[PDB]
RNA sequence: ACCUAAUCAGAAAGCCACGGCUAACUACGUGCCAGCAGCCGCGGUAAUACGUAGGUGGCAAGCGUUAUCCGGAAUUAUUGGGCGUAAAGCGCGCGUAGGCGGUUUUUUAAGUCUGAUGUGAAAGCCCACGGCUCAACCGUGGAGGGUCAUUGGAAACUGGAAA
């Protein structure tokens, strides 16, 4: 507005938040690192064996995989592809993306280098599942 | 980088009929694959300055990262980004061996160039995309004479610019002065290239 | 007081210089005082020697020291 | 109350040129007696007179139009009013509509157009545009 | 000392000996809103015989340090007023 | 003869009320890249019939617009109601860009021009009618010239 | 570094997409399922919007995905917004500091104006060239810092001072 009231105040501007909570940032030490920043990638620990649904008019079947991260915190997730050599407490990659419809679900799943390593069924689509082909 | 197959897909889907991978036709009803007067035709409005953007880049062989190096080396000219822009094409060793009749493509003009059979001032220049700078000639080694493939251009003379000393089989040229426009090509304007970039 | 000094730059496999003059104290990259101009070390498509002795006689009148491989410069 | 009465002056002429009247009799002074006879000389205006007494003397002005009722002065606009103030660059200050028209500056001569400033580089508070 | 830099400013109080504040205006002009804006430091002051009261414009050059802020030095009285 | 280019259709009306409205309209601005242009609307239910329709509305209307033969003469905010382009004369050699519904009226005039973005307008009806409140309110020189002296401001 | 002479065009090419945007389409399998998804969402019995071959488009020794930052966002708006009903005018007076202050003439130069000097070192971006076979980088020149200190002229408005 006036000048004069613009001296005596700044233009504080619109913060934004992360769409996407529990990594990249400094929190909470104890002594040691009790937990830290992932910016785009991390290890996991599973917990359980996911199967869920969407919920809006949607009415099909979901297989997500309920963890505790590497900085004690819970979080869901899913596996992209086909193949599912996946239990509980091994370990799995991690990056960022939600999943529309579903209510509370946070990443996905990396399927090239974890125990998620190498998804089959898949013959075009290739490096955003790790599926290889040493002929071409 | 370089682009190879000489399949008549550069010309027949962008729609010009220039000299580029081959100079017929045999599949004249057809465009290439099953895109054809069957199926769908797909156009836009910002598909007349991608097909002033593609209409070069196949011609002298060039990737996406040597024109947007090129589109800012006319602006140390005092014209603007989009106009001596096609100078600066014109005024590459690539063209200028295709200018003197030396080769029968703009593409053997990058052939015989790489392998060391034609030079500049007597020394070794193996660029395609060196720059022609005014003052200067156009040489070869020492072995340039048996070859057959310059002796099919001693056969056949293919095109004729105005800026240049015109050799078509004694091997040498000259760069008399700097380009103009509709010398090199005869079907682009100037404004339609430069929105591409925006 | 301040010793007589060749800064080397230069890329791989290439090196080059500028004159400087600056006490032991101050390392050889940087915090350099003055420069009296360039010097050339290869001679291939390039010069040999360059100094501009006008402001070079204003460092020996208050001491310098110069190191003797660039006093060749100066006795030729 | 009445704080920089310039622009008021400066309101009057937009007011006037609006509606298309012909007399605007306002009170003006030796600051502005200096202002409107600027752009009589530059074509604006047709006649402006003097100020009868030089503080309660109103300055009367007829304004021109075109030969088609057409209207000559298309707007106006303040720069540096009382709140923030500008003053004029080297070389550096705009042109009005690439060149077309007449910005109003006081500079430590006097006021001047825009155009005599470009003959001695000065620069003064840059009062209004055209 | 001899050639000092000076602010003349009014001297607001006399409160201990050899001891006042001599305040001083300066409009400082804003980082990018244009529009200018007031600045008072109240510095110190040293002077020699209490010579200064409430209200004085005043000469002052500067010295070699003697304590906390006491770092100017009175020299005139331009204004002897109240 | 013109050109013409369908800049948006729609299909606007109540669906059932015990008996179906379901009809169409066109907003096609016509021109002949000599510095006349113009816009209309019509409607009507059968689909390109509207069209011809709407060119009808169109070429009753042109507008001619000042020119240095490339650009503008100088530079305006035109805006209408709701709507707000900026326009401002570029350098000869580069082209205009786009802005769509500001796109094509600036081609069928004829120049190779800068155009600064829309700045309030939201729809493509008040980018068009912003656009030629712009375009009719440009000056020359010489029509400055008769109300004035003769040519000496350079 | 360079460079000649040899059996040999023979060793030396991917990767994502292809409803609409947005550049690029077809035939079946499953068929609100294994899925997919940046939003509109395409899936209840194939489905140009899921895997597959064909086809095409893009970039190219590199192609996509992620997390983060700026532009798009005139969506913190001095350059560049808003308050009758959409988000927003204190329930309303006296009022301290503060902000802004009509007209006249004369000084002062505090702002403002321009002149002069010194300084805000290399190196980068840009403005140019012998050369590394071009080029990335080096080389020389060039512009780029003052809301500063100090050194003269002008008095038009904003400001202290006399009527």
């Amino acid at each position: 507005p006036t000048i004069n009231q613009l001296v005596r105040k700044p233009r504080q501007s619109k913060i934004k938040k992360s769409d996407s909570p529990a990594l990249n940032k400094g929190f909470n030490s104890k002594k040691k690192k009790f937990t830290d920043l992932n910016s785009p990638q991390a290890r996991g620990v599973c917990t359980r064996v996911g199967t869920m649904t969407p919920k809006k008019p949607n009415s099909a079947l979901r297989k997500y995989a309920r963890v505790r991260l590497s900085n004690n915190i819970e979080i869901n997730a899913y596996i992209p592809g086909i193949g599912h050599n996946l239990q509980e407490h091994s370990v799995v990659l991690v990056r960022g993306g939600r999943v529309k419809d579903l209510p509370g679900v946070r990443y996905h799943i990396v399927r090239g280098a974890l125990d998620t390593s190498g998804v089959d069924g898949r013959r075009q689509g290739r490096s955003l599942y790790g599926t290889k082909k040493p002929k071409n | 980088a370089r682009f190879r197959g000489s399949n008549w897909k550069k010309s027949r889907r962008l729609g010009i009929s220039l000299s580029g991978t081959g100079k017929e036709l045999e599949k004249r009803p057809y465009a290439p694959g099953q895109h054809g007067p069957n199926q769908r035709k797909k156009l836009s409005e910002y598909g007349l300055q991608l097909r002033e953007k593609q209409k070069l880049r196949y011609l002298y062989g060039m990737t996406e990262r040597q024109f947007r190096n090129t589109f800012d080396i006319a602006g140390k000219k005092f014209g603007v980004h989009g106009e001596n822009f096609m100078i600066l094409l014109a005024s590459r060793l690539d063209a200028v061996v295709y200018s003197l009749g030396l080769a029968r493509t703009r593409r053997q003009a990058r052939q015989l160039v790489n392998h060391g059979h034609i030079l500049v001032d007597g020394k070794r220049v193996d660029i395609p995309s060196y720059s022609v700078k005014p003052g200067q000639t156009i040489s070869v080694r020492e072995k340039s004479q048996k070859l057959n493939i310059i002796v099919e251009s001693v056969e056949i003379n293919n095109f004729v610019p105005e800026y240049l000393n015109f050799d078509a089989d004694s091997l040498t040229g000259t760069f008399v002065r700097l380009p103009e426009r509709s010398e090199l090509p005869a079907e682009i304007n100037e404004q339609l290239i430069v929105e591409y970039y925006s | 007081a301040v010793k007589i000094r060749l800064t080397r730059l230069g890329s791989k496999r290439n090196p080059f210089y500028r004159i400087v003059v600056a006490d032991a104290r101050s390392p050889r990259d940087g915090r350099i005082i003055e420069q009296i101009g360039t010097y050339n070390p290869t001679s291939a498509n390039a010069p040999e020697i360059k100094v501009d002795e006008a402001l070079a006689l204003k460092w020996l009148n208050d001491g310098a020291k110069p190191t003797d491989t660039v006093h060749n410069i100066l006795s030729k | 109350t009445m704080t920089d009465p310039i622009a008021d002056m400066l309101t009057r002429v937009r007011n006037a040129n609006m509606v298309r009247h012909e007399k605007l009799e306002l009170p003006a002074s030796n600051i502005k007696k200096e202002i409107a006879e600027i752009l009589k000389s530059e074509g604006f205006i047709k006649n402006v007179e003097y100020v009868e007494d030089d503080k309660q003397g109103v300055l009367r002005l007829f304004l021109k139009y075109g030969q088609n009722d057409e209207r000559v002065i298309t707007g106006l606009k303040r720069i540096s009013k009382p709140g923030l103030r500008v003053y004029a660059k080297a070389s550096e200050m705009p042109k009005v509509l690439n060149g077309l028209g007449i910005a109003l500056v006081s500079t430590s001569e006097g006021v001047i157009t825009d155009k005599e400033a470009r003959k001695r580089n000065v620069g003064g508070e840059i009062i209004a545009y055209v | 000392r001899n050639d000092r830099k000076v602010y003349v400013g009014k001297v607001v109080s006399d409160k201990m000996d050899k001891t006042i504040t001599v305040l001083v205006e300066t409009y400082k002009t804003h980082k990018l809103y244009g529009k200018r804006v007031k600045y008072s430091k109240k510095y110190k002051t040293h002077d020699e015989n209490n010579s200064a009261k409430l209200g004085d414009i005043v000469k002052i050059q500067e010295t070699r340090p003697l304590s906390a802020t006491k770092r100017f030095r009175l020299v005139e009285i331009v204004e002897e007023s109240v | 003869e013109f050109e013409e280019r369908v800049v948006t259709i729609n299909r606007v009306a109540k669906v059932v009320k015990g008996g179906r409205r379901f009809r169409f309209t066109a907003l096609v601005v016509v021109g002949d890249k000599n510095g006349r242009v113009g816009f209309g609307t019509g409607k009507a239910q059968e689909v390109p019939e509207a069209i011809k329709k709407a060119v009808e509305a169109a070429k009753k209307d042109l507008v001619v617009v000042p020119r240095v033969e490339g650009t503008t003469p100088h530079t305006i905010t035109g805006r209408y109601g709701s709507g707000s382009v900026f326009m401002k004369p570029a350098a000869p050699g580069t082209g205009v860009i786009a802005g769509g519904p500001v796109r094509a009226v600036l081609e069928l005039a004829g120049i190779t021009d800068i155009l600064s973005k829309s700045l309030g307008s939201n729809t493509p009806i008040n980018m068009v009618r912003a656009t030629i409140d712009g375009l009719q309110n440009l000056k020359n020189a010489e029509d400055v010239a008769k109300l004035r002296g003769k040519t000496v401001e350079e």
